[PDB]
């Protein structure tokens, strides 16, 4: 299962100034980038066009180009409409895309956050507020739902274009999607012991402190941290009394190793 | 969905305050003011998304907007200038895309009111020779000596406005073309069946609504103050 | 309004005298306007690459800065962050 | 200026078809509306076109829209006198109130009335309240006749104008002359115009 996500971030500092920036992800790989500064969407992979022809892509990009300008003026008008209830600075985020399942199956979504809170989604044939949303949003919802052309376009994007596109991406990027990159580990301590694991792809990983045959209860896995080359980094810590270092090993299991675990004794 | 505008026609002086009102009973949230000048599409001046809200449109300079209630949207020209001479259109709408237009207000801002003058109106009665040759009767109405050209000529038979058989000059003519100050004339025709004109129970009236000064404009000349007024002439049919 | 978390770590195992890459991962902040510097002995490093800003499932923003560096016994490395949620810039030092 | 109309103006004879064009660069283009505006009057909506490739009609009016070409036409079949007006193309950039309207500057149509049975005459009309005051009415000429302005600053002549007696299905052209002199006559009134050979001058 892969999730494809188009993430749009828009800031509106006042009546005149705004910028919109987007990135696109397929699982944990970036496929597209669209900076406010740029007229065109950039591919961040050789396979980012998926199985679309040049004509189909140029057409699709053109529609997004117009959308970015339309979105910007629609927010600014929506603010004037709510005035003085809401004012600048405003932050809007959109998360749109689809999750692909085995076979012919998928689910699409279009979630909207206002000032960092999820308030609105497209669902079925219309926009709706989600539970916990403030009631003033009902006027913008009513206004957005008056726009039949937008509704038909969004239904087509979510129901057809998105899954079709992603299926093409999955075939074109198979090689990169299924890359295996080997971790490299190293050890240190602070006045607790640390097993550093870096360079691995994909994400699933197993890091445990061992004394011989026996796994240590106390091992504390840190968060997964990214590297710039699209591999992952993780640390596992273990607190011990000083003097008890001797005979502890760090053990790492990862798909890339072909079952030859990394084993590092202190 | 009904939208009204007042005044419908206004003569004003440079530096005067002019207010143009728009009323709608549609319970529409949204209201818009446009001006239309020759050679141009309608251009948006101010608009409003509800009571207490006003927003700048494309050409807001020299105008202020007021939205005191759901019903009323005013355009206020605090210091009228000749460049604000135009036809203004108000519109309203709900959340959908349709705007419902008012009928328009004609505004003329003059640099000076000194030559404003209401019309004389005369009604001329059908030629007996026309009656015998064609079996029709043509009445002619002349309005003369008026300034500026903001008049509405209309015909009334038995106290009801008639449109059929009527033709009014599209342009008023200049009485003394060599002159900047020149007064205007304007003719109109009403043509009926001879027997209609022959019926002595039919009262025919030519009416000219003149737009001029308001009761509150200052007037320094000896002649009567040339206020907005109706001047009219009248005759009964005869066998 | 939420405070940025900062995590500084090397791409490869740190060996004095050997070229490496230093990462500064800044997360959990909002609004997304932010200023990030990487420092060597308190001075700004010039060639600092920045990933695109993005955001997580909880709608909070994150960004990855990274730069070439050579660790030594004596040079200190840090990542300095300015964000509106903080009155003073926060500096997190590379440890090990 | 994102909405261009052509022609700027045209003159057609009653009964003839005509076609008006509208070309735009407004983006996005949700719908396109045509309005009719009579001289001195407001805007009457004729049709609105909303689809990628669209066609509409409304009596003797039909319209096409091609959004790929950003091009619309308004066809008027069998023009009538009442079609004389300015036709305005307007493009809405949203399917909601968030939209702005983009107005063309208009096309001016003039329709020449078909006068089938001309009976050209010059009549004298007297004032309802003064014996001594009169006007001269030149009437019932066909539309090939032009009315020329007077050769005297003291004499006034209006342009021709057409009236429609709807009850009778009857149209006639007329023009009016008068003068603040007393030694001025109807037979002399329209001398300055090329008036038809057989104009009726009753005495
Ligand atoms: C969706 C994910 C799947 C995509 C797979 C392809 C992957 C490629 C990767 C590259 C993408 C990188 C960018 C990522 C950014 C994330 C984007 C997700 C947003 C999807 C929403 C797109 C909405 C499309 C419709 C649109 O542009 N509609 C606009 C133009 O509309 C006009 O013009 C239209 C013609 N115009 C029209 O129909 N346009 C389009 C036509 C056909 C296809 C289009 C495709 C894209 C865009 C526009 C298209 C019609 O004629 C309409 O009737 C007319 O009105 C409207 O102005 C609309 O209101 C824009 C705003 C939509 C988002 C609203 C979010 C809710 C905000 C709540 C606010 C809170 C209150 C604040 C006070
Ligand atoms: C597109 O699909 C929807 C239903 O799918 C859901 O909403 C999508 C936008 C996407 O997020 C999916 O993964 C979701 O599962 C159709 O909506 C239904 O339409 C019928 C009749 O029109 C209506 O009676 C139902 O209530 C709708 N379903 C829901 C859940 O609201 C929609 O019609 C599809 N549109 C097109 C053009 O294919
Ligand atoms: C609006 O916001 C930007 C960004 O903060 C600022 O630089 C600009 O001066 C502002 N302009 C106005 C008119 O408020
Ligand atoms: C973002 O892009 C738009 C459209 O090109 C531009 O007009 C705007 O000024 C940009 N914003 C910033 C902050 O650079």
């Amino acid at each position: 299962n892969y999730t494809f996500r188009c993430l749009q971030m828009s800031s509106f500092a006042n009546r005149s100034w705004s910028r919109t920036d987007s990135v696109v992800w397929l699982g944990d790989l970036q496929t597209h980038r669209w900076s406010n500064d740029s007229a065109t969407i950039s591919f961040t992979k050789p396979w980012s066009q998926g199985k679309l022809s040049n004509q189909q892509w140029e057409k699709l990009q053109h529609m997004f180009q117009v959308y970015r300008v339309s979105f910007t003026r629609d927010i600014q008008e929506l603010v004037k409409m709510m005035s003085p209830k809401e004012d600048y600075p405003i932050e809007i985020q959109l998360s749109a895309g689809c999750e692909m399942y085995p076979g012919n199956a998928s689910e699409s979504f279009l979630h909207v956050a206002f000032q960092g809170k999820y308030v609105v989604r497209f669902w079925g044939t219309s926009w709706q507020t989600v539970p916990g949303a403030p009631s003033w949003l009902d006027l913008p919802i009513k206004v957005l739902n008056a726009d039949q052309g937008t509704s038909a376009t969004v239904q087509m994007l979510l129901n057809d274009t998105c899954p079709l596109f992603v299926r093409g991406l999955l075939e074109a990027g198979k090689s990169d999607l299924e890359k295996q990159e080997k971790p490299v580990a190293w050890l240190s301590s602070v006045p607790q012991l640390v097993c550093h694991v870096s360079g691995f792809y994909p994400k699933p990983v197993w890091v445990m402190w061992m004394r011989g045959d026996q796994e240590q209860q106390g091992t504390h896995r840190g968060d997964f941290l990214p590297n710039a080359d699209e591999t992952w980094y993780l640390q596992a810590t273990l607190d011990v009394e000083a003097g008890e270092e001797a005979g502890l090993a760090c053990r790492v299991k990862h798909s890339s190793l072909g079952g030859q675990d990394i084993i590092l004794y202190w | 969905a009904a939208v009204t505008q007042s005044p419908r026609n206004k003569v004003a002086v440079t530096g005067g305050k002019v207010t143009l009102s728009c009323n709608q009973t549609n319970n529409h949230n949204n209201m818009y003011w446009y001006r239309q000048d020759t050679g141009h599409g309608l251009r948006l001046i101010h608009y409003s998304y509800g009571a207490g809200s006003t927003e700048k449109g494309d050409i807001p300079d020299g105008y202020k907007a007021s939205r005191p209630s759901q019903e009323n949207f005013s355009l206020i020209l605090e210091l009228a200038t000749p460049s604000q001479t135009s036809v203004y259109f108000c519109a309203s709408g709900d959340e959908g895309y349709t705007q419902y237009f008012g009928p328009g207000t004609r505004l003329l801002v003059l640099e000076d009111l000194r030559n404003v003058t209401p019309p004389k109106v005369s009604l001329f009665e059908p030629s007996k020779a026309e009656i015998s040759h064609t079996q029709k009767a043509t009445l002619v109405c002349l309005a003369t000596g008026f300034y500026p050209d903001h008049v509405e000529l209309s015909w009334w038979v038995n106290g009801k406005e008639v449109h059929s058989g009527v033709c009014t000059d599209p342009q008023p003519l200049k009485e003394q073309p060599a002159l900047n100050d020149s007064r205007y004339s304007l003719s109109s025709r009403l043509r009926v069946s001879a027997t209609f004109w022959q019926n002595p129970r039919n009262h025919f009236r030519c009416q000219v609504q003149f737009y001029g000064l308001s009761e509150n404009d200052e007037w320094t000349q000896d002649r009567a103050k040339p206020v907005t007024q109706i001047v009219s002439a009248e005759a009964w049919g005869r066998a | 309004q939420k405070t940025p978390q900062i995590q500084v770590y090397s791409r490869h195992p740190p060996e004095n005298g050997k070229p490496n890459i230093l990462n500064c991962y800044v997360t959990q902040f909002h609004p997304p306007h932010i200023e990030i510097q990487m420092l060597k002995n308190g001075k700004k490093i010039p060639k600092v690459e920045m990933s695109d800003m993005s955001f997580s499932k909880d709608w909070s923003f994150y960004i990855l800065a990274h730069t070439e560096f050579t660790p030594t016994e004596t040079d200190t490395y840090a990542c300095r962050v300015k964000h509106a949620s903080m009155a003073e810039p926060k500096t997190v030092y590379w440890d090990r | 200026t994102q909405v261009e109309q052509s022609p700027q103006s045209l003159v057609v004879r009653q009964g003839e078809n005509c076609v008006l064009q509208c070309n735009y660069s407004v983006t996005p283009d949700n719908h396109l509306r045509w309005f009719k505006q009579d001289t001195g009057k407001g805007l009457v909506s004729l049709t609105v076109l909303v689809d990628q490739k669209d066609k509409t009609s409304n009596g003797r009016y039909s319209a096409t829209l091609d959004k790929d070409a950003k091009h619309s036409t308004l066809h008027i079949t069998a023009t009538l006198l009442d079609d004389t007006a300015t036709y305005i193309c307007v493009v809405g950039d949203r399917g909601s109130a968030l939209g702005r309207l983009h107005f063309g500057a208009g096309t001016q149509l003039i329709v020449i009335p078909d006068i089938q049975n001309p009976d050209p005459a010059v009549y004298q009309l007297r004032d309802s309240k003064s014996s001594d005051k009169s006007v001269c009415l030149f009437t019932d000429f066909d539309s090939q006749t032009n009315v020329s302005q007077s050769k005297d600053s003291d004499v006034y002549i209006t342009d021709k104008c057409v009236l429609d007696m709807r009850s009778m299905d009857f149209k006639s052209n007329s023009a009016v002359a008068w003068s603040n002199k007393s030694d001025f006559a109807c037979a002399n009134a329209f001398n300055n115009s090329i008036i038809p050979e057989d104009t009726f001058f009753p005495s």
